[PDB]
């Protein structure tokens, strides 16, 4: 099944994963994208 | 021990069982019925416009 298939993929991508260590650990910096929706700017107090 | 063969069902239930995967992952769309009761309305407040 498809599912079963999926299932399989996850497990083993979480085994072994060291969730200490940053992708690249010892290697070139991270590069993280930003994205931001805003939906509402509530209460401007001064 | 009908507690006991009701335990049994409850863990064949959830034996290889991945929550955090949809039902019909990759084959279907899972449709989710939904309905509300409303057991009060609380105030309406104008200040913040909101209730």
């Amino acid at each position: 099944s498809n599912m079963s298939l999926v299932k399989e993929t996850v497990d083993r991508l979480l085994k072994g994963y060291d969730i200490r260590l940053r992708p690249d650990f010892g290697g070139p910096p991270v590069a993280v994208g930003m994205n931001i929706d805003i939906a509402s700017i509530d209460m401007v107090s001064e | 021990d009908n507690t006991t063969v009701f335990t049994r069902i409850l863990d064949r239930l959830l034996d290889g069982y991945d929550n955090r995967l949809r039902p019909g992952l990759g084959e279907r769309v899972t449709e989710v019925k939904t309905d509300i009761f409303v057991t009060s309305f609380g105030p309406v407040s104008d200040h913040d416009m909101e209730y």
